[PDB]
């Protein structure tokens, strides 16, 4: 099966550099782009950039240009991110994620690497707003979570589920299409600027935080997330 | 990867699109397409072609099954720089019916 193993937690002093590994297995390493993302406590997600391990082409979010360096080792199926000039604001959980499909989505994620430390440009940055930050519903219910873009994103909208583990999964990509192994009770819809994810027959398994992400334009951007209890 | 079926002696007009080449890196990088093989850049030359910027495979001429029943071509995806992004993708084209 597809697996991305990330390296252990880091504890460094200000001004230092650190380097994280992301070891791929269960697929042909060079046939898929590798993206990295940052999540600061508690839950905001930011796109760092990606590397194409086949060509070596890299694309950075203007925000992380100079702060982050992406490389790969083809012979060990390992992707690397170095973070430099470290400050307290770099303290976050960082993630490895594979670009899955022609129409977008990041289909598999590493478990994350925690960094504890004791940038920007002229591109327009599409804002993804999830108007509800916290939602409480009952077992067996049907529930709708909403997402809005500052711009028409022409259906390039994906949904992720994060468990209190830190573990992340792709639920839906390109507005409505389901990632394999995702039950039918998850379904998404929308068009233009407005999108939504609907979960039916809520289960204990669904206690999680749900995140939308736009794939219309660089830099990729996420919504703030919607937390789901019971 | 699924073979592309083309009926013989099609009316056209030509060139006509057959199938669109897709890379799983397309959302991330602007990808440019080219093709090689007997049928494109070796004999019979120029029967098939591709739209560089869209990846749409083109057929330039009506196909005759009595002459050639099947074609095997290779699709190539490069970045703006000209750097390859994938191994060559196999393109099978079967003439019907
Ligand atoms: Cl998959």
């Amino acid at each position: 099966q597809v697996q991305l193993q990330e390296s252990g937690p880091e504890l460094v002093k200000p001004g230092a550099s650190v380097k994280m590994s992301c070891k791929a297995s269960g697929y042909s390493f060079t046939a898929y782009n590798m993206h990295w993302v940052k999540q600061s406590h508690g839950k905001s997600l930011e796109w760092i950039g990606f590397i194409d391990p086949y060509s070596g082409i890299i694309t950075y979010n203007q925000t992380f240009k100079g702060k982050a360096t992406l490389t790969v080792d083809k012979s060990s199926s390992t992707a690397y991110m170095q973070l430099n000039s470290l400050t307290s604001e770099d303290s976050a959980v960082y993630y490895c994620a594979r670009r899955g499909y022609y129409d977008g989505g990041f289909d598999y994620w590493g478990q994350g690497t925690t960094l504890t430390v004791s940038g920007g440009g002229s591109d327009i940055d599409i804002q993804m707003t999830q108007t509800t930050s916290s939602l409480s519903a009952s077992l067996g219910d049907r529930v709708t979570i909403s997402c809005r873009a500052s711009q028409d994103i022409t259906n390039y909208l994906n949904w992720y589920q994060q468990k209190p583990d830190g573990t992340v999964k792709l639920l839906i990509y390109y507005t409505s299409r389901l990632h394999s192994g995702v039950p039918s009770r998850f379904s998404g819809s929308g068009s233009g600027t407005d999108y939504s994810l609907t979960i039916s027959n809520l289960e204990q398994e669904d206690i999680a935080t749900y995140f939308c992400q736009q794939d219309s334009k660089h830099p990729r951007t996420f919504g703030g997330g919607t937390k789901l209890e019971i | 990867v699924a073979p592309i079926s083309v009926p013989e002696n099609g009316k056209g007009p030509f060139p006509q699109r057959l199938n669109q080449l897709k890379s799983n890196k397309d959302r991330d990088t602007k990808i440019f397409y080219s093709i090689t093989g007997p049928g494109a850049d070796s004999p019979p030359e120029g029967v098939f072609a591709v739209e560089k910027e869209t990846g749409w495979l083109l057929l330039n001429k009506p196909l005759d099954r009595e002459e050639i029943a099947k074609y095997e071509l290779f699709g190539h995806a490069v970045s703006e720089n000209g750097a390859s992004v994938e191994d060559p993708m196999n393109i099978s084209i079967i003439v019907t019916d």
